[PDB]
């Protein structure tokens, strides 16, 4: 129903072949912005594998949101040579951690009894708070109807929210009628009820307070022994309750293209307190890509432990982390997962972060291109891109440090391919990566770059424009004037001078 | 490919001016029966046919008639519907032509010593028969070069056989050519003992002229006659 | 690659409400 | 040859298809779209349309190099499943003819005017013969004097053709019934039923 700003979280998509002649698949994922997710602007994660017959194969498919609000996911699979095709759109809720809560308070409208010259002035404070999130939702409806007689009340609403104070008018002809007006800020309201007969206000208020992984240790590691390829599974887990965990359950997500040893699987299966549905062997793999594991009990007592080997077939693209995760039937809400990846500790994927705002990075590093002799056609067929929101030559001024995230200050000095900021030279850009790429980027204070990223990544910064540097935002040594005369430069200078004057001063080729 | 119409035939027997006494159409057949067909004239029967679907080359076929109890005395003659890309070229045979591509003229003929090819040799074309799918290709026989196990007598003749489907292996009649066999069909013929040979692929031809030299022609002949020497001498 | 069927001409499902043809 | 095939659609609205023919080693497909994958070989993805409650049309031309080759999976998938229907076909030379003249009275001792123990059977290819088309030649060693005609009756168990006539006349039911009743005429009058291990 709900996944939240900046969790990492696995779906689990599921596949189904409900034919026969045994199948190979094609499944992607799409790239979609508001998620850092195993795709990119360019390369869409993709599978390819085989399914049986009346058969079906899990995907999973991991993925932190960051936008949030509404946001799309998109799965498409085709079946090799034939008529067999599907694609989904679901969309997804991703909404801000904390819980939802709701505070009623209710006011008697009776200006024959309470109100000054038939006229009652009522007031009501915007409710005190702040077991609140910042910049949250807050929805509260205000609801008035009479109380049946003769009555007649002319009513009147006022918020500092417009100044045109709502009016309603109640007497015997809607006494029981719906009077409801709602306002999403709590802040003072102030009815003024002037009449004579009576009338419930009701203020309902709604806003999200709140106090992940509870009820269960549970440590999950993995690394290599050497056979296609392979790798050791290890899961860790204890209950803290005062007593043994009854009838609790193990689920596990494969690292993209991999599979259980049938031999250790059956060797865990052997149990009047370990269960592993059915499951297809070939070549000593089982055939789960997601491999659930019942057992009867865990104890609050010692780490309980178990392990598994994991072969590879294809060594496709990038490696998808893996879930891994614990919960009791008498817990079902057990939101206790972990993931882990080979070269990932955590197995949490890649992303920057600063404040509240995230976003994506790629995960494999990204080096600064070098190249000697430049293609001016080509170069600027690939700066013509699609995908390519803008292209600046720019000098590299300070370089700084903010949470392990590098900040590379740019100046904008000649603009290429005009970005979207309506004036880029104008504001400093802040080009941010992690300090793992450090090194492979190699950038050096003073010099100049050419660079040329996508819009993609930006990251709504307070009063500064900044980008993040991907495998997709590309950035290159534009030798210095001085340089210029040298041998190493002279050809460079030349190259760039033309491939710029060619870009900055005439569209794109097709 | 051709379907009768069984309509026209019905008429031709179950009316009382019965021509005959019962079609059958039988997987592939229209046999009809009647009493006796005459000698003083002839005897007609008649029917519309369609194409069920296309097919290439319709291999023309049978059409025979006898007598019930006295099969002995049959007539049986062929007759077709109408006479005369890349898979339409069935691999049957295959020639080739330019005369001296250096690429071939010149290699070592380790084709022929190749354990398959039992007989090559030159030979020049004489007849050019053509019947019922049949083309067949008197050649008399030159320049041996190597015998297999049915040794062509030399001076005798030679038959090569392959059908009209087949377009590289076209020869010119009394062109002398060697050719490369792969296929033999040795059939003592009582008499004597003619071979047949095919016309396969995998097998090889080649061409040279007779008559007087002819400029750009000793260029090849170099080869044909150097090769030559060499292997029946001894290249093997 | 080549195996499969063309992304532009695979198209998602999109639409799954829990209750239409109200009428 | 051009193999017609017709998609019939019985279903309210259209319906969309593949049908591909997995190809064998004696039939040319003129297409190389042999593609193999996973397994499994078999023709390009079509990909027609057929109309509501119709019916489309479907082709493949081929042509066949070996002769009597057989068999053909032609399959069919659709929105609801893969149809493999299979089929067989039939391939053949040009003027047929069978000489059989050959058999044998084999007794050892003379019995029967002489003694017979011996019989050639010689390898006669005969002239005008078509090219590459093996000459076949059918064995049968049987018990009696009656055996070919027994073996007959009880073989493929059918009221055999035992001949070559066309069925057309009345004389041709008749003899339906002349093997099976001498068959018995011996089988009985002889009195050799325990012959059937049955
Ligand atoms: C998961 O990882 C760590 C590191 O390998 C483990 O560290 C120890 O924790 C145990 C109790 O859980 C302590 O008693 C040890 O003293 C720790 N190590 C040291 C420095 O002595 C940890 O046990 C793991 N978690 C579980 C609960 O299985
Ligand atoms: C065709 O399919 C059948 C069963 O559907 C299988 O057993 C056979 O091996 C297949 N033959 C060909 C020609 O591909």
């Amino acid at each position: 129903y709900s996944v939240v700003k900046n969790e990492q979280v696995e779906i689990r998509a599921i596949l189904h072949n409900y034919v026969n002649e045994d199948i190979y698949v094609r499944v992607e994922l799409l790239y979609n912005p508001a998620f850092c997710s195993a795709s990119t602007k360019g390369q869409r994660y993709r599978q390819q594998f085989p399914i049986k017959a009346l058969s079906s194969r899990a995907v999973p498919f991991v993925i932190v949101p960051l936008e949030q609000g509404l946001h799309d996911v998109e799965i498409k699979a085709s079946v090799q040579e034939a008529l067999w095709s599907d694609g989904v759109r679901k969309k997804l809720k991703v909404v801000p951690e904390g819980v939802q809560k709701s505070i009623v308070t209710i006011v008697k409208l009776d200006p024959r009894a309470k109100g000054v010259g038939g006229t009652q002035l009522e007031v009501i404070k915007a409710r005190k708070l702040d077991d609140r999130v910042p910049d949250t939702e807050i929805e509260t409806k205000i609801i008035i109807q009479g109380d049946p007689k003769d009555l007649n009340l002319d009513i009147t609403i006022e918020l500092p929210d417009r100044e045109v104070p709502i009016r309603y008018r109640i007497n015997y002809e809607n006494a029981l009628l719906a009077r409801t007006v709602e306002t999403k800020l709590n802040q003072d309201i102030t009815v003024t009820a002037s009449g004579d007969g009576k009338a419930t206000m009701t203020i309902l208020t709604f806003y999200n307070a709140q106090l992940v992984c509870n009820k269960f240790h549970l440590n999950v590691s993995v690394e290599n022994i050497h056979l296609k390829g392979a790798l050791m599974l290890k899961i860790c887990t204890r209950y803290l309750g005062e007593v043994d965990s009854t009838m609790t359950i193990i689920d596990i997500s494969m690292l993209t293209g991999f599979l259980p040893d049938a031999e250790d699987l059956t060797r865990l299966s052997k149990g009047v307190d370990r269960y592993i549905s059915r499951y297809e062997v070939d070549n000593n793999m089982a055939q789960k890509v997601a491999v659930i594991i019942y057992l009867n009990k865990v104890s609050h007592s010692e780490d309980e432990c178990l392990h598994f080997k994991i072969l590879k077939h294809f060594e496709v693209g990038f490696i998808q982390p893996g879930s891994v995760k614990v919960y009791s039937y008498y817990n079902l809400d057990e939101k206790c997962t972990k993931f882990y990846h080979p070269d990932k500790g955590t197995g949490l994927l890649n992303k920057i972060c600063i404040g509240n705002v995230c976003r994506c990075a790629g995960e494999t590093c990204s080096s600064l291109n070098h190249q000697e002799r430049i293609d001016v056609p080509l170069q600027i067929e690939k700066a013509c891109e699609t995908n390519v929101d803008y292209v600046y030559k720019t000098k590299l001024l300070r370089i700084e440090e903010q949470d392990g995230n590098d900040i590379y200050v740019m100046d904008v000095l000649e603009v290429i391919k005009q970005g979207t900021d309506e004036n880029p030279r104008a504001k400093t850009h802040q080009y941010i990566s992690q300090r793992k790429c450090q090194e492979a980027l190699n950038l050096k204070v003073n010099d100049d770059y050419l660079i040329w990223g996508s819009r993609s990544d930006l990251l709504p910064t307070k009063d500064k424009i900044s980008y993040i540097i991907t495998k997709n935002t590309w950035i290159e040594r534009w030798p210095h004037e001085d340089e210029c005369q040298e041998e190493e430069f002279q050809k460079l200078c030349d190259d760039f001078a033309q491939f710029s004057y060619t870009l900055t001063e005439f569209g794109c080729p097709t | 490919g051709i379907s009768a119409n069984e309509e026209d035939l019905k008429a031709l027997v179950e009316g009382v001016d019965q021509l005959f006494t019962d079609y059958q159409i039988k997987d592939g057949h229209v046999i009809l029966q009647l009493n006796s067909i005459p000698s003083s004239d002839f005897l007609c029967v008649r029917f519309r046919i369609f194409e069920l679907f296309e097919v290439g080359f319709l291999s023309p076929a049978t059409f025979t008639v006898y007598e019930y109890h006295r099969p002995d005395k049959q007539c049986t003659m062929f007759y077709s519907t109408s006479n005369i890309c890349k898979c339409v070229e069935a691999d049957c045979g295959q020639m080739q032509e330019e005369l001296d591509l250096t690429i071939s003229a010149e290699t070592r003929k380790q084709t022929a010593c190749k354990p398959e090819i039992a007989y090559a040799y030159k030979v020049s074309i004489t007849s050019i028969t053509v019947e019922n799918v049949f083309v067949k290709y008197k050649a008399t026989l030159l320049d041996i070069y190597k015998t297999g196990e049915a040794v062509a007598e030399k001076d005798s003749e030679i038959t090569f056989i392959k059908k009209v489907t087949c377009t590289n292996a076209e020869l010119v009649k009394g062109r002398q050519y060697l050719i490369m066999g792969k296929e033999a069909l040795q059939i003592k013929y009582n008499f004597s003992f003619r071979y047949i040979y095919p016309l396969d692929s995998l097998t090889w031809i080649e061409y040279w002229p007779r008559d007087t030299t002819c400029s750009s022609c000793q260029a090849f002949l170099a080869n044909l006659d150097e090769f030559a020497e060499d292997i029946f001498l001894n290249g093997c | 690659e080549d195996g499969f069927i063309a992304d532009s001409d695979i198209i998602s499902r999109s639409d799954f409400p829990k209750s239409w043809l109200w009428l | 040859i051009q193999l017609k095939g017709t998609v019939y659609n019985y279903r309210t609205s259209g319906m969309q298809f593949c049908v591909k023919m997995s190809a064998v080693e004696g039939i040319c497909t003129s297409e190389s779209p042999v593609i193999d994958h996973q397994g499994t070989k078999s023709s390009k993805c079509v990909r027609q349309k057929v109309e509501g409650s119709s019916s489309h049309l479907v082709t493949f031309t081929v042509l066949p190099l070996e002769i009597g080759l057989h068999n053909i999976n032609f399959s069919l998938e659709t929105w609801f499943g893969k149809e493999i229907l299979v089929k067989t076909l039939r391939v053949v030379p040009e003027g047929v003819k069978r000489e059989s003249y050959s058999g044998v009275t084999l007794d050892p001792r003379g019995i029967y005017g002489t003694i017979s123990r011996r019989k050639e059977f010689p390898y006669r290819i005969p002239l005008d013969l078509v090219p590459k088309t093996e000459i076949k030649r059918i064995l049968s060693v049987k018990g009696l004097l009656v055996g070919e005609i027994l073996s007959a009756v009880l073989s493929q168990e059918g009221i055999n053709i035992l001949t070559h006539l066309p069925k057309g006349s009345a004389e041709a039911e008749l003899m339906s019934v002349v093997p099976v009743f001498y068959v018995f005429h011996y089988l009985e009058t002889g009195n050799h039923w325990n012959i059937f291990h049955s």
